[PDB]
RNA sequence: AUACCACACACAAGGGAUCGUUUGGCUCCUGGGACGAGGAAGGGCGCAGCAGAGAGCGAUAUGUGUGGGAGCAGCAGCAAUGACCACACGUCCCCGAAUACAGCAUAGUGCUGGAGUACUCCUUGGAAUUAAGCAUAUGAGUAAAGGAAGGAAAAGAAACUAACGAGGAUUCCCGUAGUAGCGGCGAGUGAACAGGGAACAGUCCAACAGUGUAAUUCUCAAAUGAGAAGUUGUCAAAAGGAAGAAGAUGUGAAUCAGAAAGAAAAGCUGAACGAUACAGGGUGAUAGUCCCGUAGUGUCUUCUUACAUACGGUGAGUAGCUGUGCUCGGUAAUGCACAGUGAAGAGGUGGCAGUGUGCAUCUAAGACUAAAUACAACAGGAGACCGAUAGCAAAGAAGUAGGUUGACCGAAAACAGUGAAAUUGUGUGUGGACCCGAAUGGAUCGGGCCCGUCUUGAAACACGGACCAAGGAGUGCACAUACACUGCAAGUUGAGCAGAGGAAGUCUGUGAGGCGUAGUGAAGACGGAAAGCAGUGUGAGUGCGACCCGAUAGACUUGUGAACUAUA
RNA sequence: UAGGGGCGAAAGACCAAUCGAACAGUCUAGUUGCUGGUUCCCUCCGAAAUGUCUAUCAGGACAGCGCGCACGCAGAGAGAAG
């Protein structure tokens, strides 16, 4: 070992360490579409996904975002007026593990079940849909977004009163 | 360049392959790693990395980077966070700016430089140096303290 | 373009399913073209080679010639048609055979199974030209 | 290095939310009742027929001459728990009485 | 130098390089993952008209049925009264788990044993090597040896994280991170939550079953009886379906002629014709139209999958403690054991030992579970891979010929092409070891010790080298780095993954993380200079076989040997 | 009667032409500061065998002397005169 470097610390030693290469990329790629595929004609008017509810992240770098959560609880699909075995019937997730602790949180979860309860459209039988051209959803439902606001102004009269 | 021959095509035909004849290229002649630094090796050590061989500091068995991580701004670039578009629009205006760092994932403002627009502003963060609150008062601005 | 992906396109492997050939796969390599009449007497346009029909050599040493199939050479592909031969040292002379591909058609061996052969490969066409 | 520059005082702020109170589950119903009171009848009835283990006997007599702190040492050692001696001990006790 | 020795050239010998070719290998991807007491896997022996090896088959050693249809490769004989092929079935000698046996369950019938083991689970457990020595440590819970199962296996629905304004089974990918820490604090080792995605599903037993009648399971009879299990506790409900996928197979366009020349035209020259088909293969030289296909289109056969009852809050030689041994990043104990000791019904945890007390979060000591993930044999498709001293050891009767007492060990050989050099004979020329400089009709003149290599120093009485051909040694990946080149710039980026698209290429989104935008201290705490990020390559360091070849040695096996020789 | 084991009227003798620790196969391409080898042409520049520390003396590292790319630029391996 000779002239100025960081000092190296490279972990090659252990003569069983196995390597595992990606050759298989774009082909595991293609299967995984063509079972989405599939999958979407067996059930062919109703969407491949369930709705999922909003939550707020973990820790003190990640509070000011909200992201996509497990299952709807108890107390949520019960105030906006629905019993849990329907909900299931109509494609919403469920999770009895967790609690409800705001009134923020619980208000937001109400809301969504509202607008999906909403959006919705029934039918008799299969063919009915086929024959009305009915066009399956696709992807994720209802997703949040998080972008960066926008700066707002404010008269000076108001600096003493409001704080921004 | 994008692409430039090898040194090893220009030793063909030269019998040592550059690494002489009386000292040759042997398998290990130095030791293996970094192995050897107390020893042998002392002068490297003492040249380039003199503070390697010792103990130092509080130890936390566990840690947490979400619970401590942070990122600083001053005060001189505060207005450079709204879009240029922006910036020319509260230049003229009678209306007052609120900028929030929160949004931009600053949570301190230190004090370095001056303001770059000399006109009353509202800023919104987690903490703020002694400099940085007597410049943003100068101009008739407000501090926000908030979580 | 061949778009599907089931049938090889290497040369390794389709000269490896020629040769290896056997039972009907081998009696398609034996296939030669019939002349512009028989083609409106019957509805075919190809048919296997058979001793005692009558042919035309169309290609090589034998051009122009015409003459009955004497014997078919299935192992190495090859017909011997009446007088066709070279002459030896010896005065002795031996049939020199020719590909399937170079002869033509003029007129057809009749006998035996022939004639069911014929009929079974025109229902085929029918069976599905009409649909 | 994007570490370790807030003070400790401003890292314990926090936004003011608004709370939801916690349902109590305070009532038990009447089968809940029976229920308890059959498992607390049958854990006398093994008393009673069975007796008191070795340790136990040792441990009441150093009780009936005052031991307080002999008592408590030899419980600490036979059990492990601190904790639990301290319960066992009060389980004696009111036997004895 | 008549004939010996050397060199040059022509011809004949001798050998198999070079160039042209390939029904073989290798690598990546996709499918498949199918054995045995109804005798397997593996071994032996027989069967043909002339038959050794190999292939195929069992004393039925080319039999039966279905779908087709022309010959059986040599010689003699057979064949539309079916040559030959393809699918299924029937027959299937002896040894071998080898069994007329061993262990075990039921009212009874029975089941296990051996083979295979790349991938998965459970035990047991090294040394070479690195530390420039070596003993803790490393290599490594790896190799070796044993047990067991499936097409995957294991895991799995919190006695779980976290301290946020919180989340919410398991597995897998990007990441936190070469970090917090462990360590003769040396060499070296080394995780978790978050944040972005793929795929998504939850449920059972015990505690706790009608008492105006065991209502429950099985056997024989019978059309309504006998008997077995069981009160040390039996018994807690639905048919049902069209979709989805993989194979097999039918059909399938359009050309003739000519000078010269050749063994032969498909070349070349003129005139035509097809295309939703100009992928590729075969024909006596380079073919869209000569043959087999291909694009486009028909049929048929298999496989997969789907509705009912009753319940909660106490599962013990356990959790824990003391001593002890191994283990982990886990540090005044991370997990697992053994001996002593041994709870409560209420207990467990919140990465630093103890005692107290609020607060938050869970419920151990019983069970089941799909999808997303891993990889041999065997089958199919591809390639900036190798081209007969290469590529698998093996392009032919290759694990063969042949060999070990034994465990075990193990080759060569392509085309009836081309036909180099070493080396030999004959003929013709020129010289007496040969090279460099300069010449004659002709004797010759001048200069030169044998190369490669270690070395202060080689022509050496230093070592390697008889001669020719072919093969034959600084490479790949990871991590920091300096330089040259490129885009954008207070910013920058092909993370994984989704959407489009006859597709391992390309285009477009969503969207983390990392480094930078300013530093100082062990830290509490404080704050005030300096263009970066991602690539394409070159020089150079460190770790892995690490430029190529080379020890005496060390360890491990449910592997072998007393035919020579020692003793009873 | 079998390998850290046997057997020996004792020589470290003999245990399949092998014994002061057998054979087969694997870990393993064990390690090497030591010996041998390391494959095309021309052009331009051009060394060292010294100092300090080293279980160091047939080896290393740091410094000194080469080369490449070079921001820049009043200097010099010689004399006088104090």
């Amino acid at each position: 070992m000779r002239g100025n470097q960081m000092l190296p610390n490279n972990h090659f030693n252990k003569g069983s360490m196995k390597f595992k290469n990606w050759f298989n990329q774009p082909m595991r790629a293609l299967k995984r579409k063509e079972v989405r595929e599939q999958k979407s004609k067996i059930c062919y008017p109703n969407p491949l996904k369930k709705l999922r509810p909003v939550v707020r992240c973990c820790s003190m770098r990640y509070n000011k975002k909200v992201r996509l959560g497990r299952g709807f609880t108890k107390m949520e699909i019960e105030k906006a007026g629905m019993d849990i075995k329907y909900a299931i019937s109509v494609g919403i997730a469920v999770d009895l593990r967790r609690k409800n602790k705001n009134e923020e949180g619980l208000e937001e979860n109400v809301k969504r079940l509202m607008d999906y309860k909403n959006k919705l459209k029934f039918f008799t039988t299969v063919r009915e849909a086929r024959d009305n051209k009915i066009e399956q959803y696709k992807g994720e439902i209802m997703k949040p977004v998080n972008i960066i606001p926008e700066v707002k102004g404010i008269k000076v009269e108001e600096i003493a009163t409001i704080y921004g | 360049m994008f692409n430039k021959k090898s040194k090893s095509r220009k030793l063909r035909g030269h019998v040592s392959h550059g690494y002489g004849r009386v000292g040759k290229h042997r398998k290990h002649p130095a030791g293996r790693g970094k192995s050897g630094g107390l020893k042998h090796l002392r002068s490297l050590f003492q040249r380039y990395h003199p503070d390697h061989f010792r103990k130092l500091g509080i130890v936390m068995f566990h840690r947490n980077k979400n619970a401590d991580f942070t990122r600083t701004v001053n005060v001189s670039n505060l207005w450079g966070l709204m879009k240029l578009e922006e910036q020319m629009k509260f230049k003229s205006s009678a209306e007052v700016p609120v900028v929030d760092c929160r949004n931009y994932g600053y949570l301190k403002v230190l004090g370095g430089g001056d303001l770059s627009v000399k006109k009353p502003i509202v800023v919104i963060a987690r903490q703020f140096t002694k400099d940085a609150e007597e410049k943003i008062n100068a101009v008739g601005g407000k501090c926000v303290v908030a979580a | 373009m061949k778009f599907n992906k089931n049938v090889t396109a290497s040369r390794r492997k389709n000269r490896k399913a020629h040769f290896t050939s056997i039972g009907l796969e081998r009696t398609k390599l034996m296939n030669a073209p019939l002349s512009k009449d028989l083609k409106e007497e019957y509805g075919i346009k190809r048919i296997a080679v058979r001793p005692g029909d009558m042919v035309k050599v169309v290609s090589g040493e034998f051009k122009k010639k015409e003459g009955v199939v004497m014997k078919v050479n299935r192992h190495d592909i090859k017909i011997e048609v009446e007088g066709c031969f070279v002459q030896k040292e010896d005065g002795k002379k031996i049939n020199k055979g020719i590909h399937p591909s170079n002869l033509r058609i003029i007129k057809l061996s009749m006998e035996k199974d022939r004639a069911e052969i014929i009929n079974k490969k025109v229902e085929a066409m029918k069976s599905e030209v009409k649909a | 290095m994007k570490i370790n520059k807030l003070n400790n005082a401003s890292k314990a702020l926090s936004y003011p939310v608004k709370k939801l109170a916690k349902t109590e589950k305070a009532p038990l119903t009447e089968k809940q009742q029976r229920s308890k009171e059959l498992k607390k009848f049958a854990m006398s009835i093994a008393r009673e027929v069975g007796g008191l283990a070795p340790y136990e006997l040792r441990a009441t007599e150093l009780l009936r001459r005052d031991e307080d702190k002999r008592c408590k040492k030899f419980m600490k050692k036979r059990l492990g728990s601190l904790k639990m001696a301290k319960k066992k001990i009060e389980l004696l006790a009111e036997e004895m009485r």
